[PDB]
């Protein structure tokens, strides 16, 4: 829809934090649409952006693509900028045909949000262990 | 969404002190000015307080002027209002209200509000 | 972990629909680990996969990657075989450094699984409604 | 305004159909806004599109354009999926000058909704007659 | 149809507002029907022309075309005589193929009266907003 | 003359039906002159064109054209338009000189209407008998 | 030729029921709107009824509204009028008319009418 | 922030004027917001824009940029309606690196404030004469 402020709530390891993303505008040459959290010093924010293929006539596959990624700050020594030692990313992308209905597309995504909450992958994420 | 969830409230004699508070989320809480309105349970609303962006200017009603302090914190989100002298008159509801883009408010935003005696 | 049967619950677009995969043995080659619907004819099964890079002394990034595709089925005149008519696929791959935390993993697994059931992406994914 | 949802209501030669249309997010690359059937798979589905124009260093005058398609589907044999077999098109494009009030350009709107419905393009549109 | 007199009537912002256009001929150079205002001076008239062209051997298919234009007057400083400022267009094309039955005709035409009454139309039209 | 809408009537083989034809505008190149019969599909339309050659000073042979051509409609299993079986043409051409009259034309009309009538030609053309 | 041949009529008591009819040959009968016209004995033109170009805006007089209907059929070409309860006024000639092209319309053809009692 | 109405007061050499804003949209293709004032005529509105850039792959820099423009009108001789005869702009463009935090960025903000309100300012702007 248009973009919107988004608190994403009960996230976390424990389960008992939030995420607060303002909007940062759609870029206008491929169509991705940033979200960002409130944290000063812009080189190290949570980011989120979304992007979605447009409603052509004659499109033959949609895809969604969804990305995240979560800087580390570092104020070393002899500096008065913290650094960033690493990211954390996520990436997320659907792909659908043009006869494909809306509950075909809405079990996928619950499907995909019901994994991430299962303890196959709460474990291989979480504490790196490969399914065996 | 805006959402203002306040707090406080009790049964307090006169003469006492109080301090509320007021929640402030899904906006960006620090760059619109806040406000305190009061409902009478002789239903007519009336007006506390406003303070600013940062805090800067205050501006105050007759009956508060004396005896009340607005404050807020824009790290954790809050808007205070600290309370003193109780003279017996100040039984409202005290509504959180989000002031809107201007020089004088119009309180596009509410809340709930917490009763006082 | 080991793996068990998953009964994924409440999940759709109404949210109250089932999916019960059972484990179908580890790839001996590359490491990815099969999941799959108890559905007769299997040409069309609900089908889910999980691939973990194993921890090495000297692995410098560790990237888990989960897969979904979902057929359809079509009955065409003419043949005793149910058809694939398309597909409907899912592809979510992580991205960690050897310094990651356990909290850092847990808090981007909690994101994408709470940005999924956000209205921003249960409108860009089932309505595909690009963020503007 | 705001995309919202549209009902189209009195819609038919009849006048008792409705046409119920949800909103499809507006485009970066032009600023169309598009509108798409309430329940329909994509390229199977009745578009509305608008957009509006300010002047620039080419044109010197403001341009609003409205531009509708609907298909047909065909569901032949030995097919699951429908085909579409013709379009039908129209496409309003207005023009005013940046000196116009409020009540000329509404003066226009209202007479082309009230044209519409004249015996004199009844017949030229949905029976081809020309105006002798 | 027959060319006669087609007047308009609940035309306006408000909605009280008449129009009648007194038939002009139609051009037999290019088969383009003509109605006109009743004004004595031929630049002061608000003309409405509509057309219906045959696929030829280049087109294929069938073409209707409906015009309206409406100038403004108003006298300067030393002048006598009004003269014409402004120029409110409108420009609607209809194309339909050769099978098209006349209910898909019929649904376009009234597909698009009932779409200038929506606010969301008379909010890009009337005030020059796009729909954001 | 101008244009109208002819009704021929007590037409058939019976004689007991109808056939209204509305005009279809001049084709401005040629300057043939069509008329055709409100039937929805317009592929398949009782279609009645006329030519005449334009009155000019220096013309020797005035030169009348009338066509018909007549098409069936066949609903082939596995499509949902019906297609053009075949046609049923009919080619009349007048020839006169500049200095013929107006009874040496109007015999020529009415005996070509009277010779269609009479049981020599509702032989040769209905039954196909050929005359010996 | 724009023609309108109606059929109908006769002696029927009150409170009865009929059914007119309108031929309506010559035109593009589905794009015009149509009208019933009557005219009293005494020799007075009154109003019956109105409806639109594909039958969905209809407009009744006061001494019509609750006891008749008016239909058509686009695919026959016809104009019905169907009546009822046949309150002894009602003895008229129920002429046919085709409507102008226009808003409220001002009876640009006619017929001939079917004597009703 | 999110669009709503600014309504501006103590403006004005004396500082008794007021002004409002009424919102008018963000435009996709650049990502510029739109405020304006209440006119009917789009040209004699006092209109203004803001837009901060993200740092793209070439600029490195966020960059704040708000704009005013404000025309004065009045009519002529022989003329009826009014015209637009001069356009009194503003350019303000701000410019901010990654590690900048945000009191930085508020400092910069409230000095510009506390500058245009300076009786060195307001005697080069009102009366144009240079500092000396």
């Amino acid at each position: 829809a248009k973009l919107e402020t988004v608190t994403l709530g009960n996230i976390g390891k424990d389960g008992k934090q939030t995420l607060v993303l303002n909007p940062r505008g759609v870029n206008p040459t491929n169509g991705v649409a940033s979200l960002s959290q409130a944290g000063a010093v812009p080189a190290l924010e949570k980011r989120v952006t979304v992007s979605v293929s447009q409603p052509s006539r004659n499109r033959k596959n949609y895809k969604v693509q969804v990305k995240i990624q979560n800087p580390t700050a570092c104020t070393a020594n002899g500096s008065c900028d913290p650094s960033v030692t690493r990211q954390a990313y996520a990436d997320v992308t659907f792909s659908f045909t043009q006869y494909s209905t809306d509950e075909e597309r809405a079990f996928v995504r619950t499907e995909l949000a019901a994994l991430l909450a299962s303890p196959l992958l709460i474990d291989a994420i979480d504490q790196l262990n490969p399914a065996y | 969404e805006v959402q203002l969830v306040e707090s406080g409230g009790g049964l307090v004699k006169s003469g006492g002190s109080l301090k509320l508070s007021c929640a402030a989320s899904g906006f960006t809480f620090s760059s619109y000015a806040m406000s305190w309105v009061r409902q009478t349970p002789e239903k007519r609303l009336e007006w506390v307080a406003t303070i600013s962006d940062g805090g800067r200017y205050i501006y105050y009603s007759d009956n508060v002027e004396g005896r009340f302090t607005i404050s807020r914190d824009n790290a954790k989100n809050n808007l205070y209002l600290q309370m003193s002298h109780l003279k017996s008159e100040d039984t409202a509801i005290y509504h959180c209200a989000r002031d809107s883009s201007g020089y004088f408010p119009y309180f596009s935003y509410w809340g709930q509000g917490t009763l006082v005696t």
